[PDB]
């Protein structure tokens, strides 16, 4: 509670395992070169779900490091950023399980009540953003993404002109916002792929990050399964975005593929 | 005010809260044209909706009529969902409410709920060769598309007071194709 | 090159032809793109949109102008300094 | 047969529609700024699957343009490159169908006996390479992919270093080879993503395209569903690739995710 923890290159600021319960309310945890949180390394296997080790950063907690969370990869984890907590890290895992085959518990993270994770991941099993924000800094994988009460994923604007990012998700559900970058006469954009199942009302805000276009060309923003039940709407003022002498609107057709059409702007 | 009902024979063409006629729930067969009074047409072809409007001394809108009747609706928006089966109510899984699509003149579901067939021809032609596709009442040749207006529940950005599709032949039938009646204004 | 009255009709229609094209109320001829296009002043999109007819010819029209001059090219979205309009309506006998 | 066909920017070398049957053997078709082949524009709609309009480029045919095939939407097409024919273009559809919510048939291409399409697509419904090669020139989307008898999908080597390409597929079947680009110093690589279903024995051949890595670092190569039936094997001889003073091998980890692991090369 309102404490400071500084870790050097080799280590981590917090290691929890064997079913621990950590809360960090307020204060700061830095780990410049290493991890902010590490999980496992001293195994104790159990058939029913014990206290699937949970870490909670709340009430204004600041956390910075190369990775925000580093999973060993025997144990299931449960990271939670709440109450305006802010962590810039990465969330990585071991990338080969110790026993090839038969399961491996979930790595679950909840972003809630005004919190803000800013990083990249291809390791999280299930993310739930709820009136909070994930600033996505690089291409990412997530199993099950859920949004609620104005939760957003905010594709971070590249300082590298022209370079787009892709967020792949296995299942989408609920209702949230997705701020996405678009590059006009290069005709490229941040994409969002849902692979098995999509549902709910979502919104897409569009940032003009590549300067205005020579022509009028469409841009794929969202790809979803064939007979999908999910809906998306352009969140910019009036359901349109003006890029130079052009105007764009979100239109989807056929098979949950939500492009962004545009043609000459009203004189 | 409302899109054509299936029971237009007993209700009139324009009634609140009734099943909307489409390719599936096709309108009752006009009694003025050999309809028995409970039988329905086998599809939702232009021919059929045009027949029904005549029976009530009305016609399908032209472009200039449509762009006018539907002004005031929310442009470039659609009902969403998987269906709009009923006049004046929200659609099956509608992502926006019916009254968002209400004209300056109180035309209910003006746009983006169901394409209305029109009374103008042009656009994409059919086979430049005789085709007997007219419910067995003669053959067409180089038959141009019969206009469709407004957009339906599932063309999100495409829909609106000037939305227009000139692809469908008049013999086409789909569940996004209904009709809205118009007629002259007489002052005496 | 020729004075305005040259273009008065039998019915007293002034500048009846050969001055400005008039938009007609009829669709046909050259189609626009075979793909939805949002060129309707922001009131929806149009697929395979046929031209709105224009009648009469214009000052530049040379010997093509006249009472049956008709151009089925311009879509409803087009706009030029020689495209105008003339109103017509029904005749009411009571 | 052995004919030559040139077309201006505003046009196409061939337009076929309404159940047309076109065979091009030998010869040449160019369309420097247009399409080589266009499909549709003259509606004739019948529920029976008549002779779904088909084009075949065989017996060493040459074909070049801004796109190899442009589909007018809402007619089904069957493009076939065989007998060592070579076409470079792009294959595009219209994005929006004319009638939102109705049946559209498939855009099916079949690369066979020694043929070679070089281009990119997000319009092809079902591509089948068989003793042929698709040189993929940019990010792409295909519904059902199917390979056989040394059918390959050669990811083209980028001129821009660091620029990786991604192929997304709905379903994968049969047995083929994938040439892929690797940028070891950056820890980045071409990816192959299968979203619904994967199966069969496939081979990956790695190309070094960003030499001299600081450390040994894993690089994701293939993504497949749940517990997919698909096997992959690294086709570089001895099942390894030596990038500077480092050796990489392919390992499948957890839920069908084939990464390229590697560490310091044996002395
Ligand atoms: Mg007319
Ligand atoms: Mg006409």
């Amino acid at each position: 509670a309102q404490s400071i923890v500084e870790a050097p290159q080799l280590g981590a600021a917090i290691r929890a395992g064997r079913g621990a319960r950590v809360t960090v309310s307020g204060g700061s945890l830095s780990a410049p070169h290493g991890n902010v949180i590490e999980t496992g390394g001293g195994a104790r296997r159990f058939p029913p779900p014990a206290s699937p080790l949970s870490i909670t950063l709340q009430a204004g907690a600041r956390a910075q490091g190369r990775a925000l969370l580093y999973r060993v990869l025997p144990e299931p984890v449960k990271l939670t950023l709440a109450g305006g907590a802010q962590g810039q890290g990465d969330i990585v895992a071991t990338e080969l399980p110790p026993i090839p085959g038969a399961s491996s518990g979930p790595l679950d993270v909840a972003l809630a009540s005004q919190a803000r994770w800013t990083g990249a991941t291809r390791a999280v099993d299930s993310l739930s953003i709820d009136n909070a924000t994930w600033v996505m800094t690089d291409n990412s994988n997530v199993g099950a993404l859920r949004l609620a009460s104005d939760g957003s994923v905010d594709f971070q604007q590249p300082a590298e002109a022209g370079r787009f990012k892709v967020l792949m998700v296995d299942t989408l559900a609920g209702s949230g916002l997705f701020r996405m970058n678009v590059f006009a006469d290069l005709g490229l954009s941040d994409k969002l792929v849902v692979m098995r199942d999509a549902s709910g009302q979502h919104r897409l805000w569009v940032r003009n990050s590549g300067s205005e276009p020579a022509s009028a060309n469409t841009m794929l923003l969202v790809q979803t399964p064939r007979g999908s039940a999910a809906t998306f709407t352009l969140a910019n003022k009036d359901g349109k975005v003006d890029i130079g002498t052009y105007r764009y609107r979100l239109a989807a057709n056929g098979n949950g593929q939500w492009s962004l059409v545009g043609a000459k702007a009203p004189p | 005010i409302y899109l054509l009902g299936v029971n237009h024979l007993t209700d009139g063409t324009s009634k609140y809260n009734v099943t909307i006629a489409d390719g599936s729930a096709s309108p009752k067969k006009s009694t003025k044209f050999g309809g028995d009074g409970s039988a329905a047409y086998s599809d939702g072809a232009w021919y059929n909706f045009a027949e029904v409007m005549t029976h009530h001394g009305k016609r399908l809108p032209n472009y200039n009529e449509f762009q006018a009747l539907a002004f005031g609706t929310t442009e470039a928006t659609s009902s969403g969902g998987t269906d709009v089966p009923t006049t004046g109510v929200n659609g099956t899984g509608a992502t926006s409410a019916w009254n968002i699509f209400t004209s300056k003149w109180g035309v209910v579901q003006a746009s983006g709920c169901l394409w209305t067939w029109g009374n103008e021809f042009g656009g994409v032609n059919g086979a430049s060769e005789y085709t007997a596709n007219t419910g067995g009442r003669g053959s067409v040749y180089a038959q141009p598309a019969a206009a469709l207006f407004g957009g339906a529940w599932n063309g999100t950005s495409l829909s609106g007071s000037r939305a227009a599709l000139w692809y469908s032949g008049p013999s086409f039938s789909f569940a996004f194709f209904g009709a809205r009646g118009v007629c002259d204004h007489l002052i005496l």
